[PDB]
């Protein structure tokens, strides 16, 4: 427990985990501007979906949740 | 609608496009060239000189800006040999 | 605020002087008197406060 | 993106400019008037009676972006 | 006079090549900003909502010009990076007032000083710096949908260009580049939503739009679906401009990519403007009753973007080693407090958004100026580091990596102190001015039923506070990798200087050494003064609060 | 080897090598079907056992100043 | 346009290595304790 | 009531198109020259994985408000917690079906019970003066109030408490509350 | 004890302060005395000037105060109808 599963359900588990979180979204950083420009496109697109279709506010969250489970497996 | 259509082409041009940033000006033109055909078309429909007007700026404006831009590209040149991203 | 104050209400003397039709401009004489009284008010409310809170001293 | 974009970029496209793009078919009808064309205007005389004098502040603006791009895209370039 | 001042520093820098001017001209620049904020100053003896000028086409409210004044003070201060040289030799034999004032010292300054720096020798870096200076004040007071596009075109403009004024860099020139290709696409969704709310409304004026939409908040023919739709198109531009996620791709590599004493200007100016532009937008399309209109509020592209800009500011930053590329994405999850107070409209809200504002541009440019301060400090350093060696574009951006502040604190412990005392403000750590500012934006947040937001708030804060950790545990828990210079010091390497009276005649002479080099009292007065500030902002608080609660006051008076 | 010289100690390696293996034991936690069946039974188990119990049992008994002719039940 | 050494995602897995969080099988640690015999 | 299977349906549909945008994207970023099918053979689980999340989102809390016969918080919580298994369930994982349930059960719960203002916010429509003032002020309440909701016992005895315990003890235990006295005098 | 004088002469002696240490010069040699004096007299002068903001600050507030309540007054008695 303390030296166990308290460390994996806490702080260990969490420095594990945002760590690969932090460097598999750093990998879409590949400062090509013909991307970055791609991800401006699609950003702008998914903003204008969520308020001229009176999309439900879980729908959103759920996405959100999507993206960082994605995020979380590598390649 | 002709004008939605240009945008479109305009926007089109980033999404169809990895490796060649001078496109990317030219998209960039296109959209600017889309909003500023359908402001003079609205101001002749409600009679309005302003609306001319604000045409007139945007070309302004929008040559200005490319001026700058093809300069910064020449600044970029000058130190790379290439405008091409090894995508 | 509900209410939104012009921050430009000399935008009623808008309007291009030349080819006017006759009947053209509707009547602002209402809009007018308007800010009349909301200047006028305004004067009373400063003539009433550095005249009667300066008699005090 | 072209259908998404366009579904949502052409319900603002005001009457005006949607009235002729896709048997009932409307006709624009015109008159003449006589006051208002007392001394008609081009629009390049139209636009220069507002250009100097009520709108100036636009002048002034992109002078000062003429200008800032002058001397922006000449210092980038040019060995001083 | 901004204007004059530009035209006049425009004639003089025309009929000049001479690049040992540019000291001079940066100077000038400083006090022409000066009666900037003294003519300024004078037109704050009213009160009002607004009054449109100038046909109509600008406006001045208190808001308006208490952030000019602001918008000046922060152009003085950074204009002191190119107005000063780093380094200045002191000997406590040249220290009394009659000294300075009557006396003056000769010595071989050239190598000590840097007089020959890239910074020191670009005359026209002053001029392009008004020019952004006056695209944000006009775009502060602009009233006018064809005034808004001139205003943010001005102010984009000179910030493309300032990011390739250092036409030798390849870094430089690249990042310019960046910044100009995806801001042209910014700009393009900016004068997008102006446009469709012209062929809309028939309007340009911002009064005129207020007022139709004021009509159309009642509770069929011509429902007014336009304006919402329109300023969430206008909003999506200045969301790129400010770098709000998901939006905020280009800044990381820009911040990184341009020299560091640019990156200062950068970083800071913009926000303050386009966030000081939007609040007023916020306020007078707020639907007060709950109607159809309400339910496609733009708005909620601000508060989804707050929301973003909070875990991809904090979670990113975490795998950064990069000192600059980590400030930014720092910012990216300030802009998400900042958002979170601007997108909830409250009397509270917008309290905490103007305080804010404020203090995260003094921290900010705390940061940067002891960035650079550290940089400028290990001239007489030496490492055998073989990561620092392989740095590219040393001279632009002397400190690049984080690494490179591992031992500082035994090198300079009191500037080392000014750098925690910054970052744990960052974090908002009592009582510093930083926590003070999160924890206005959490109250209000919390006050108007904000709470989803609010709880993500303070677990992105704790995911940020690692990264702010990290740098404070390389400055503060490891040994140095640079050593003074040995030649520097090496007790018999002195260089002579001459002490001299007001009419040229020799007082005295004295032998220096590289222990007689000390940074240069601008940049230390400056982060002292700022740190000061953060620090005791508890004893200080009352006047500073107070503005803005009379500028709230003013903009909500019913 | 930690700032102030402290005496000479037949540091025993193995004795050592078992005080590494202790403190970096977090590390190398895993999910077993016996690590999940330990950490639940103690973690949500037992606890909710004596909470549930505390629960019911609270308030159902006083001591104070009860005679014969009177009950410690309150409930 | 940027350098790797700048932007590359190979320079961040050199600072922030998967190896610095281990991760053994039962069959190399059946007692979770790192290989310890 | 409402339709679990119909309304899960439309739930797949809002995210599995949102998925198959972002499946678009990775096709237009690949490197190879893979084609335009590359939609359902690469990135054809991504959309796929998406209408399922959705669908199972939309369908579970459908069910739960059926199932209890109640629209409150909760069913966004279960559907959430469903969502988050069918989130893990392609990882193929335990653990992580577990955890990412909870993450989700949670966020989406939370969401529900404070009204997240992603989409507006309850607007009170009333005098916040008069809201503000009467919470400050209501510092003395009716005692009945307080004990209905803390109750009688653990050293809440207001006056009356014994007859009534000896009442209730006389329901219960049938034994009537007779304390012996201490003085044999009496 | 917030009295703005005295606490503002006591800033401007720490910014020198501070200056000094940030600089790694010593705090205090005779002839760069004349400095502590300086930044604490123009510490003096901003909060002097800082106290005349703080009564057109608490003026402006009043004003506030009362213009609410009036406004909350006659909302009040319009509604008695
Ligand atoms: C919160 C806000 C409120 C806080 C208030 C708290 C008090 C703060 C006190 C700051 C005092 C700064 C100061 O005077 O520095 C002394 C500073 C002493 O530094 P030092 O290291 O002992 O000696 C200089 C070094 O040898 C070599 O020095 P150097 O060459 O490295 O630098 C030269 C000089 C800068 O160059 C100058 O000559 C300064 C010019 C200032 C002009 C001000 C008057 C303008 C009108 C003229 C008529 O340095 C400075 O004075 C730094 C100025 C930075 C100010 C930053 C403020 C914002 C942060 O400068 C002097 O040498 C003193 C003589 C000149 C004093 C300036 C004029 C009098 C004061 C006017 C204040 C405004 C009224
Ligand atoms: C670390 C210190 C704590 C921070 C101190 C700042 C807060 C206290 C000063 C706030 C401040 C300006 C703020 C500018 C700075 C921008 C942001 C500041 C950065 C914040 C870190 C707000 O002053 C304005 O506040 C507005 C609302 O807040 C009001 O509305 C305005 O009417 C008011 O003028 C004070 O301005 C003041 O300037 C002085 C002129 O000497 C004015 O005095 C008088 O003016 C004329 C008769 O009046 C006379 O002709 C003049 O002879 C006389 O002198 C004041 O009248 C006032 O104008
Ligand atoms: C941070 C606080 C900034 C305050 C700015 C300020 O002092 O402006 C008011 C003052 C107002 O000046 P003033 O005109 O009111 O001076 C006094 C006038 N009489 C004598 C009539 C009372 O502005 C300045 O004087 C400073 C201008 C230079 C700013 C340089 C800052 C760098
Ligand atoms: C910050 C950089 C340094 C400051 C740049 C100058 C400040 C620009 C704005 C400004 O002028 O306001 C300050 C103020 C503006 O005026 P003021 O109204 O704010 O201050 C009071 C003015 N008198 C003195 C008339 C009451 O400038 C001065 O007052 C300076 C007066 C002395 C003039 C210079 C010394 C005399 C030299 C004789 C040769
Ligand atoms: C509180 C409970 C959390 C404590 C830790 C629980 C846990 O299990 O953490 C482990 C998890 C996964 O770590 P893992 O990827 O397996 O380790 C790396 C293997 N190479 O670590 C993680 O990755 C968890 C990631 C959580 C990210 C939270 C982001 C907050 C944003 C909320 C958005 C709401 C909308
Ligand atoms: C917070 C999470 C931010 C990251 C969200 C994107 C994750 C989904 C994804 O996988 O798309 C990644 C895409 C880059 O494409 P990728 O699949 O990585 O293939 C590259 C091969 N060279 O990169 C992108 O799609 C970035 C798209 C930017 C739009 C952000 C959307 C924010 C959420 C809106 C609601
Ligand atoms: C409230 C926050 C809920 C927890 C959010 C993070 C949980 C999660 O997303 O799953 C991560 C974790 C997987 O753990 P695992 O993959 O076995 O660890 C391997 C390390 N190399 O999953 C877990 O371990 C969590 C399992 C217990 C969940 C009980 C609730």
């Amino acid at each position: 427990l303390d030296k166990g599963s308290i460390e994996l359900f806490g702080p260990y588990g969490l420095e594990r985990g945002l760590v690969k979180l932090s460097k598999n979204i750093s990998s879409l950083s590949t400062s090509h501007v013909t991307t970055y420009a791609l991800y401006i496109l699609v950003g702008f697109i998914l903003y204008l979906i969520y308020n001229n279709l009176l999309l439900d506010y879980s729908y959103l969250l759920l996405i959100i949740i999507l993206l960082l489970l994605l995020m979380m497996i590598g390649e | 609608n002709i004008t939605l259509i240009l945008f479109l082409i305009g926007i089109l041009g980033f999404v169809l496009n990895r490796k060649n940033i001078i496109l990317m000006l030219i998209s960039i033109e296109i959209m600017l060239l889309s909003i500023t055909f359908l402001i003079l078309l609205s101001s002749l429909n409600m009679d309005d000189i302003i609306g001319q007007t604000y045409a007139i700026y945007i070309i302004v404006v929008a040559g200005a800006e490319s001026a700058i831009g093809l300069g910064i590209l020449v600044a970029f040149y000058r130190l790379r040999g290439s405008i091409a991203i090894e995508y | 605020s509900r209410h939104i104050e012009l921050k430009y209400p000399e935008v009623f003397s808008h309007g291009s002087p030349f080819n006017v039709p006759a009947g053209f401009y509707p009547n602002l004489d209402h809009v007018i008197e308007h800010y009349r009284k909301q200047h006028l008010e305004e004067e009373e409310r400063k003539a009433k406060k550095l005249a009667a809170a300066a008699a005090a001293a | 993106v072209g259908i998404i974009i366009s579904s949502f970029l052409f319900k603002m496209l005001p009457y005006g400019v949607i009235i002729s793009n896709q048997k009932n078919d409307l006709f624009f009808i015109t008159s003449k008037i006589w006051d208002g064309a007392l001394a008609e205007n081009n629009h390049i005389s139209s636009i220069g009676n507002i250009m100097y004098t009520n709108y100036n502040v636009w002048l002034i603006l992109a002078s000062f972006i003429l200008l800032l791009a002058m001397v922006g895209a000449i210092v980038i370039t040019i060995k001083p | 006079m901004i204007m004059i001042s530009i035209l006049s520093l425009l004639l003089s820098t025309s009929v000049t090549l001479r690049r040992d001017m540019s000291i001079l001209f940066n100077r000038i620049s400083i006090i022409a900003l000066a009666y900037c904020i003294l003519h300024d100053t004078m037109s704050l003896s009213f009160i009002s909502k607004g009054i449109g000028l100038h046909g109509g086409l600008l406006h001045i409210t208190n808001l308006t010009q208490i952030f000019h004044i602001f918008i000046f003070i922060i152009s003085i201060l950074i204009l002191q990076l190119t107005s000063f040289y780093p380094r200045k030799v002191w000997i406590p034999e040249y220290s009394s007032l009659k000294d300075i004032f009557f006396n003056k010292i000769l010595y071989y300054r050239t190598k000590i000083i840097n007089k020959m720096g890239e910074h020191m020798k670009i005359i026209e870096y002053p001029l392009i710096l008004l020019f952004v200076i006056s695209g944000a004040v006009f775009l502060i007071s602009t009233n006018d949908l064809v005034s808004i596009f001139l205003s943010i075109e001005l102010q984009s403009y000179g910030l493309y260009l300032l990011s390739t004024i250092y036409r030798n860099s390849e870094l430089s020139t690249t990042g310019g580049l960046i910044y100009f290709l995806l801001g042209g696409l910014s700009s393009c969704f900016i004068l997008l939503g102006t446009s469709l709310l012209y062929v809309n409304s028939g309007t340009t004026s911002l009064d005129g739009l207020y007022i139709l939409n004021s009509i159309s908040d009642v509770n069929s023919w011509y429902k007014p679906y336009y304006l919402n739709f329109s300023l969430l198109i206008f909003s999506i531009g200045f969301l790129f401009k400010v770098s709000a996620a998901p939006f905020h791709f280009w800044s990381p590599d820009v911040y990184d990519a341009i020299p560091t004493i640019v990156t200062t200007f950068v970083a800071i100016i913009a926000k303050i403007s386009i966030f000081i532009f939007l609040l007023e937008l916020v306020y007078y399309t707020n639907s007060n009753a709950n109607s159809y209109l309400s339910e496609f509020s733009w708005t909620y592209a601000l508060l989804i973007s707050s929301l973003l800009s909070l875990i991809i500011g904090t979670v990113v930053g975490l795998t950064q080693f990069r000192i600059k590329r980590l400030l930014a994405y720092s910012t990216i999850s300030h802009v998400g407090f900042i958002l979170l107070a601007l997108s909830v409209s409250s009397i509270e809200s917008t309290q905490a958004f103007i305080f804010y504002l404020i203090q995260y541009s003094i921290s900010n440019l705390n940061a940067f100026f002891i960035l650079i301060t550290i940089g400028f400090s290990l001239y007489g350093y030496v490492t055998n580091n073989k990561e620092y060696k392989s740095l590219l574009d040393k001279n632009n951006s002397p400190i690049q990596l984080i690494s490179q502040l591992k031992g500082y604190f035994y090198i300079n412990p009191l500037l080392s102190l000014s750098l925690a005392i910054t970052i744990f403000s960052f974090v908002g750590v009592p009582p510093l001015v930083g926590f003070f500012a999160k924890q206005m934006v959490l109250s209000a947040a919390l006050d108007n039923g904000y709470i989803f937001l609010s709880l993500i708030a303070i677990i992105t804060s704790v995911i940020g506070a690692v990264y702010y950790l990290n740098v404070i545990k390389e400055i503060f828990f490891y040994s140095p990798e640079h050593e003074v210079n040995p030649v520097l010091n090496e007790s018999d390497s002195n260089f002579s200087l001459r002490i001299l009276n007001e009419k040229n005649v020799l007082i005295r002479s004295v032998l220096l050494k590289g222990r007689n080099i000390f940074i240069s009292s601008p940049f230390s007065i400056t982060i002292s003064i700022i740190t000061n500030v953060i620090l005791l902002f508890i004893f200080m608080n009352k006047e500073w609060l107070s503005m803005g609660t009379i500028l709230v006051q003013i903009l909500f008076s019913a | 080897m930690a700032g102030l010289q402290h005496y000479k100690i037949a540091m025993d390696p193995a004795l050592v090598r078992l005080g590494s293996m202790i403190s970096n034991r977090y590390k190398y936690f895993r999910w077993t079907k016996r690590t999940a069946l330990v950490s639940f039974m103690y973690v949500v188990v037992v606890p909710s056992t004596i909470g549930y119990l505390a629960y019911k049992t609270d308030g159902l008994w006083d001591l104070r100043a009860k005679r014969r002719g009177d009950l410690i039940s309150e409930r | 346009f940027l350098p790797e050494a700048m932007v590359g995602r190979s320079k961040i897995d050199e600072k922030y290595p998967d190896s610095d969080y281990p991760t053994l099988t039962d069959k190399e640690d059946p007692d979770m304790n790192g290989g310890y015999i | 009531p409402k339709d679990a299977v119909h309304l899960g349906l439309k739930g797949a549909a809002v995210v599995g198109g949102i998925g198959l945008l972002f499946a678009a994207v990775r096709t237009s970023l690949a490197r190879k020259n893979v084609g335009p099918w590359a939609i359902f053979t690469r990135n054809g689980k991504l959309a796929a994985t998406f209408a399922a999340v959705g669908g199972a989102y939309d369908f579970t809390r459908a069910a739960a408000a059926n199932l209890r016969e109640k629209e409150d918080w909760v069913n966004n919580g279960i559907g959430g917690l469903f969502a988050g298994a069918t989130m893990g369930l392609t990882t193929g994982r335990i653990p992580r079906v577990l955890g990412f349930a909870a993450l989700t059960g949670v966020v989406l719960a939370t969401a529900e019970y404070a009204g997240s203002g992603l989409r507006g916010v309850f607007k009170r429509d009333v005098d916040e003066y008069e809201r503000k003032e009467f919470l400050r002020k209501n510092r003395r309440r009716p005692i009945e109030e307080t004990l209905a909701e803390i109750g009688e016992g653990r050293g809440i005895k207001p006056p009356g408490y014994y007859e009534r315990r000896a009442q209730r003890l006389k329901e219960k235990y049938g034994v009537d509350i007779n304390p012996v006295c201490a003085d044999p005098d009496q | 004890m917030v009295n703005r004088i005295l606490f503002w002469t006591g800033f401007g002696l720490a910014v020198r302060f501070w200056q000094l240490g940030i600089e790694m010069r010593p705090f205090f040699n005779r002839k760069s005395l004349w400095a502590y004096p300086l930044f604490g007299g123009v510490g003096a002068s901003f909060g002097y000037w800082l106290q005349s903001i703080d009564e057109k600050q608490t003026k402006m507030l009043e004003e506030r105060k009362q213009a609410i309540l009036e406004k909350r007054a006659r909302r009040a008695q319009r509604q008695a109808e």
